């Protein structure tokens, strides 16, 4: 679903960084470890929390019984 | 305005006495029930 | 022999770094069961203010609304503690959540469709689509809207995403915001990671001058170990900067000639934050909680 | 089947398959173990549910029937004779066993 | 308490009360594990309550847990400590293992209390260290020797007991006589303690304590045991990694 | 959310009564009745 | 006013007569004070025994126990080491102030 | 003080001491009968 | 061995169904047969 | 077997004399081994 | 047979704590 | 339960306060026990464990399809390497505190990152209690029922285990 | 300890014993009444004559 | 909240199991350190479950 607010180690907030984080996949093109550090993660428990992250929230939110089609 | 949907169309719809269970728009015979402004709590755990 | 003169002659504080979130320091000549403790309470015992209590009025989005009310008490709102009282659990809810002790949030969103032309981006595509802590309202009750309107209550981290919508979806909420400790529950913890590690001593025991040294240089981190000559031959520049990886003591040439242990007394404390407050104010208020902790216990009567 | 892999570096698949065989072979011998020892001692235990110590130490059946003389043939609890004939430890705590 | 498959008697055995706070299901120990064929993984035990003096006299005194120490079957004895605890009698009995002032007292207070009755003296009593002068230093296998010392009546004389372990002295190196279990007057002096001793087998220092001094005391030590393993495995740890 | 049947004594009043373990029956004021008897069945179409 | 009687408590079923060797139980500790607390009475030069214990973790209760040499009860020597807990805390809060302002 | 104590089950006792150990007894082969089909007969 | 998660694959997949035949082609092929089972019932050779 | 024993009971007009234990559960008497095996008497100090 | 590729471009990214590529 | 069979009741929720850290700050979500080891001979979380840290810091996914390795290219090998260039031990061990009493543990902790699953079937339907209650109303003996309120069953074979202690009152 | 089992407090207030009232235990049962049938060590009926 | 796992079969992405997230990665020690995790029994961070570790409806 939703990306955690909170990192489960740690307990960074992890939250605010997982749209910067598929931008710098796709604009500048990072591979993911240059990416998570850039983001300021930089243990490894905090580090699994953005880069193991589905997000199924964008296949949930395609069945949407209040709007036609 | 106590209000359901239509399950297949997703018209908005009321239903009283002497009315069958039925889209108004398409016919579709499944109905359900939408949530209005109710107070329900919870702790933040 | 131990004194309390005799322990502020060779208690020391090195500062490595001071941010507005994360603090290195050292404290020197102390034991493991005094920094034990400061790690302790800085975890577990320095409260902080989080959502508590989540009223929905209307939640249609795909989260459900114990999952929603879960991520709204994970949220770091930039309140100082000592602004608020504690408040009382027993007394019922119609005389419960004062204005001293209580900070009101709301949330209120609507999802709908944008008209636009051309698979594209849902910014582009639906409004308020996406909900984020920043989409938390300040509403300030009673008689403090002139102390809270120095300083406003706000989300610390304001782009942490809530919830995520569809047009025809809304989310109306209203959280009651709380002070707490972070052994209740782990959103009151005002400290990202508190910890310490021990420093780090490296005895080397022959002198391993030579191309024996240029291969201990590359089993210790780079700033580690040194070289000058056959005199001043490898020597440890910077202790504190290892990481205790134990690389040397797989290989033969130096399973002799080396030695990993610690220096006992010496530590060295990474505080974070949360957000609310500074990491080294959270310190100062650790290690004064530890001394009231005492004081409550002294001037208490011994019972039967 | 002999497989010279160990589980520290991982087996071939042609030792896979053999070892898979030999991982099922207990499997269904608990397969074929569905009820057996259940009517045993219900048998047992309903024929010998009143035999019983007496105060003469004769062992008798609850009617009155006698059925042995003397339990065991030396009238010894089975949970106390362990340092019966541990002599050398009776020796080594004697004060204490006095 | 019983396990529902009752194959024998010790699998329905009398247990006292201990009134926990903030937990939803039973909570025994694993000492008890041995005679119930219980692993933690989903079973269940039935808990009944008896009604009168005339059944709780029997299930204190005849259906107890410390009555059911040896089994009927062969006179061999079922309960003893079993994963964690061998593994840290075999670090703490060590001879590497040295233990200061400090350490050596809380170790002691962490297994013994005086207030739940565990001590036959009111008093916490101590030994000298076997390390006089550059530092004065206690030894691991005298913490086992302190609390045999402050559970055992005070008016017997200590253990006396000859028993070996599972370990070869070819583990240990050179002339090691790690092999050898020496209790002498109640002072462990010799050889490391395993399962042979305080697990559920027959004729070690636990099966000894149980014929010399009774009962009771062969079940107070279990406990004072498995709680001197417990605070010494959180002080200490155990791990197992890759490079083993 | 009191359940009907027979009348109550326990010197106060003819009324419904407070079943406490669903089949043992006490009074309002805490007194108790005697013996429900709590007619249950196992299922085992069958 | 009326203090809180509820927090430290002498067991008396553990303590001497003489008042020397004691047992306590105090509510609401764990691990935090409990081992900062038996360092600083472990530099008293008259206590002869101390440790700190917590019987089960799911209450939160921390039993510490004193026994001195003598000439000092455990009551005594229990509040000599609290004090020096709090002078403790006066040296690391005062270090740490001068070190701020010193960058 | 080592002997059996009157009263006490030895009839039960005894049959628990081979109903239990023969929940252990229910493999296979490591001719004659063995095992519970042999205690059966 | 280098084995990717594909993770800006993955999220352009949940947002953006396909309009064309499906990916994971081995997940159709793994209940291949029950559905032509089922098939040849009308279809194929002999009507 | 139950009734097969019964009508070899009844034929009989056996008394059953309520001493194993299986017979002693039935009738609810207390069992005889182990704390029921003797009687405890009370005695009283006045004639 | 061809061997497990190793992962080529791997750095330093684990320093001690308040440390971070100070290292150059 | 981890993806090796490796599968575990949670026995107690245990505190961030006391569990132990690490170098690096971390408590660890999951502790297993080193005994759960030597009988079940799962060597595949061994490796998992070097596998998913070493995956973890470099941001790069592995591949743990069987018979990529080989016994003269051993993973413990390969993601010990990896290990190795980021910065950590070659043999995932950590060195770890304790939280309880601040001390340095005595070797450094296998730690590393594993993939774990929660498994669907629960313990709420499990317990129940009963002072008193329902009877029946031909035996006038308590009900069955796990939602009746029924009573436990004294079965067979516990009053054979009855009457090997003697105790004929705890039978009564 | 080895001999002892830990009872939930959904348990310990659940199950009771018919303890008679004399006068060595009216210290203990007292308190047991006062406390009632939600406080733990406590009571839930009184058996009159 | 599943997670993808970081060490997985190369066939894990062909069958499409991303759609399905079946668990979640965990920092797990190989410890025995709380004398409570013994012969089936593991231990659980309390404040990872109380930031939504393992969560489930
Ligand atoms: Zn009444």
């Amino acid at each position: 679903m939703i990306v955690p607010v909170r990192c489960f180690s740690c307990g960074k907030v992890v939250g605010d960084k997982w749209e910067s984080y598929l931008n710098l996949l796709q604009e500048d093109e990072l591979d993911e470890g240059t990416a998570l550090s850039r983001l300021g993660l930089k243990r490894y428990c905090c580090r699994r929390m953005i880069l193991t992250h589905v997000d199924l929230i964008e296949k949930f939110l395609r069945y949407n019984p209040l709007e036609k089609r | 305005t106590l209000k359901y949907i239509c399950a297949e169309c997703s018209s908005k719809l009321s239903l009283s006495r002497t009315d069958a269970v039925r889209c108004k728009d398409c016919g579709h015979r499944i109905l359900l029930k939408a949530r209005t402004k109710r107070l329900v709590q919870f702790e933040a755990r | 022999e131990w004194n309390v003169e005799k322990f502020k002659k060779d208690f020391e504080v090195n500062i490595s770094s001071l941010d507005a979130r994360e603090a290195n320091f050292d404290l020197i000549n102390i034991d493991t069961s005094i920094a034990n403790a400061f790690r302790r309470i800085m975890i577990s015992e320095v409260p902080s203010v989080a959502a508590e209590y989540v009223y929905f009025f209307n939640n249609t989005s795909v989260i459900q609304d114990e999952v929603l009310a879960h991520r709204i008490g994970l949220v770091p709102l930039k309140v100082d503690p000592d602004m608020l009282t504690w408040v009382d659990s027993n007394l019922p809810d119609d005389e419960k959540f004062t204005d001293e002790n209580t900070i009101v949030l709301s949330l209120n969103v609507k999802c709908t469709r944008n008209p636009d032309a051309p698979s594209t981006d849902p910014k582009e595509l639906y409004n308020n689509a996406h909900v984020y802590a920043r989409d938390l309202k300040f509403e300030p009750q009673g008689r403090q809207s002139t102390t809270f309107a120095d300083c406003p209550v706000v989300p610390a981290d304001p782009d942490i995403l809530l919830a995520k919508l569809r047009p025809g979806q809304e989310i109306s909420l209203k959280a009651h915001c709380i002070l707490g400790i972070g052994g209740d529950h782990a959103k009151f913890s005002p400290v990202s990671t508190a910890s310490y590690r021990l420093l780090p001593q490296i005895n080397i025991l022959q002198p391993i001058k030579g191309e024996s040294a240029r291969r201990f240089q590359k089993c210790f981190p780079p700033g580690v170990i040194g070289i000058d000559e056959g005199s001043d031959e490898a020597y440890v520049k910077d202790a504190r900067k290892d990481t205790v990886s134990r690389e040397v003591l797989r290989y033969e040439e130096f399973a002799d000639k080396v030695k990993l242990g610690r220096v006992r007394n010496h530590f060295i404390f990474n505080v974070e934050s949360a957000g609310a407050m500074t990491p080294e104010e959270i310190f100062f208020k650790s290690v004064r909680i530890l001394k009231n902790k005492a004081e409550y216990l002294k001037n208490c009567p011994i019972t039967q | 089947g002999y497989v010279k892999g160990r589980f520290y570096s991982g087996i071939k698949p042609q030792e896979y398959y053999f070892h898979c065989m030999a991982g099922r072979e207990g499997l269904i011998d608990t397969a074929v173990k569905t009820s057996r020892s259940g009517y045993l001692q219900r048998c047992l235990t309903k024929q010998l549910e009143g035999v019983h110590v007496s105060y003469d130490n004769s062992i008798r059946d609850a009617d009155g029937t006698l059925v042995q003389f003397m339990y065991g043939g030396d009238a010894i609890d089975i949970t106390k004779e362990s340092h019966m004939t541990q002599f050398e430890f009776c020796l080594d705590n004697y004060y204490a066993l006095l | 308490m019983n396990r529902q498959p009752t194959l024998h008697k010790a699998s329905m055995m009398g247990h006292k009360v201990r009134v926990l706070p903030n937990e939803k299901t039973l909570r025994l120990h694993y000492a008890n594990t041995g005679a119930y064929n219980a692993d933690f993984d989903g079973d269940e035990m039935n808990m009944h309550f008896p009604q009168n003096e005339n059944a709780r006299a029997e299930a204190l005194n005849l259906a107890n847990t410390d009555s059911q120490y040896l089994t009927p079957t062969s006179g061999s004895p079922v309960r003893g400590l079993i994963q964690d605890h061998i593994s840290a009698g075999v670090w703490l009995t060590s001879k590497d293992s040295f233990f200061t002032r400090e350490q050596y007292q809380q170790y002691i207070y962490g297994c013994i209390r005086p207030e739940d009755g565990h001590t036959t003296r009111s008093k916490i009593v101590t030994l000298p260290p076997t390390i006089f002068k550059p530092y004065p230093l206690w030894t691991g296998k005298q913490i086992i020797t302190t609390v045999l010392l402050n559970v055992t009546p005070p008016d017997m004389p200590g253990i006396n007991l000859i028993s070996k372990n599972k370990i070869k002295n070819e583990y240990w190196g050179k002339g090691s006589l790690e092999n050898e279990v020496l209790f002498k007057d109640g002072a462990l002096l010799c050889g490391i303690l395993d399962k042979s001793q305080y697990g559920a087998s027959k004729y070690g220092i636990v099966h000894s304590l149980h014929e010399v001094y009774g009962p009771e005391v062969a079940a107070k030590v279990l406990s004072v045991l498995g709680r001197l393993f417990t605070n010494y495995i959180t002080a200490t740890a155990f791990t197992c990694g890759m490079d083993d | 959310t009191f359940i009907r049947g027979p009348i109550c004594g326990t010197d106060n009043c003819p009324s419904r009564l407070w079943r406490i373990i669903d089949g043992r029956r006490t009074c309002q004021y805490g007194h108790v009745m005697e013996g429900d008897v709590e007619f249950n069945d196992d299922e085992d179409l069958g | 006013e009326e203090p809180d009687r509820e927090k430290i408590k002498l067991l008396t079923q553990a303590t001497s007569e003489d008042g020397t060797s004691a047992s306590f139980q105090i509510v609401e500790e764990d691990h935090t004070l409990g081992n900062a607390l038996r360092y600083v009475i472990m530099k008293n030069p008259d206590v002869e025994f101390c440790g700190y214990s917590i019987p089960h973790p799911s209450e939160n209760l921390l039993n510490i126990r004193i026994q001195t040499y003598g000439e000092t009860t455990a009551v005594d020597a229990l509040q000599k080491g609290l004090k020096d807990l709090m002078d403790l805390c006066d040296v690391v809060e005062s270090k740490f102030t001068e070190k701020i302002k010193s960058m | 003080r080592s002997l059996i104590n009157p009263g006490e089950a030895v009839g039960i006792i005894a049959s628990q001491s081979v109903g239990e150990p023969s929940t252990q007894m229910t493999l296979n082969t490591f001719n004659v009968t063995l095992g519970i089909p042999r205690l059966r007969e | 061995r280098t084995a990717d998660f594909r993770t800006l694959e993955r999220e352009s997949r949940f947002i953006n169904p396909p309009k064309d035949k499906s990916a994971f082609p081995l997940l159709q092929e793994a209940v291949q047969p029950h559905i032509g089972s089922f098939n040849a019932l009308t279809e194929g050779p002999d009507g | 077997t139950t009734c097969q024993f019964l009508t070899k009971a009844v034929l009989d007009n056996e008394r059953e004399q309520l001493d194993s234990p299986s017979a002693r559960i039935v009738v609810g008497k207390l069992n005889n081994v182990g704390t029921g095996s003797f009687d405890v008497l009370a005695k009283v100090p006045n004639a | 047979r061809k061997d497990v590729p190793k992962v080529e471009g791997l750095k330093l990214e684990h320093f001690a704590t308040g440390y971070d590529a100070e290292d150059f | 339960s981890s993806r090796h069979g490796q599968k575990g009741v949670c026995s107690r929720k245990w505190p961030t306060i006391d569990m132990p850290f690490s170098e690096t700050g971390i408590q660890p979500d999951i502790i297993i026990n080193p005994h759960a080891f030597p009988s079940r001979m799962t060597i595949g979380m061994f490796v998992e464990s070097l596998a998913g840290k070493a995956g973890a810091l470099h941001g790069i996914a592995q591949d743990s399809t069987p018979w990529i390795f080989n016994e003269d290219d051993t993973p413990a090998d390969y993601f010990g390497e990896q290990l190795a260039k980021a910065g950590y031990n070659y043999h995932g061990n950590e060195p770890m505190y304790s939280g309880a009493t601040g001390e340095e543990l005595r070797a450094d902790i296998y730690v590393g990152v594993v993939y774990y699953q929660r498994l669907r079937h629960m313990v709420n339907d499990k317990f129940q209690v009963r002072s008193t209650g329902p009877v029946n109303s031909l035996t006038m003996q308590p009900v069955k029922g796990r939602k009746r309120h029924g009573g436990i069953r004294v079965g067979e074979m516990e009053r054979d285990a009855l009457i090997g202690h003697g105790t004929s009152f705890l039978l009564q | 300890e080895t001999n002892e089992i830990g009872v939930p407090p959904v348990f310990a207030v659940k199950l009771t014993y018919p303890e008679p009232v004399t006068a060595y235990n009216i210290a203990e049962l007292r308190q047991a009444v006062i406390n009632g049938p939600d406080k733990w060590p406590g009571a839930t009926q009184i058996q009159n004559e | 909240t599943g997670q993808t796992p970081i060490v997985k079969a190369n066939l894990y992405d062909d069958y499409g199991m991303d759609n399905f997230p079946n668990g979640f990665n965990a920092v797990v020690a190989v410890i025995s350190y709380t004398g409570y995790d013994m012969d089936d029994a593991m231990i659980i961070n309390k404040s990872a479950d109380e930031r939504g570790f393992g969560y489930g409806t």
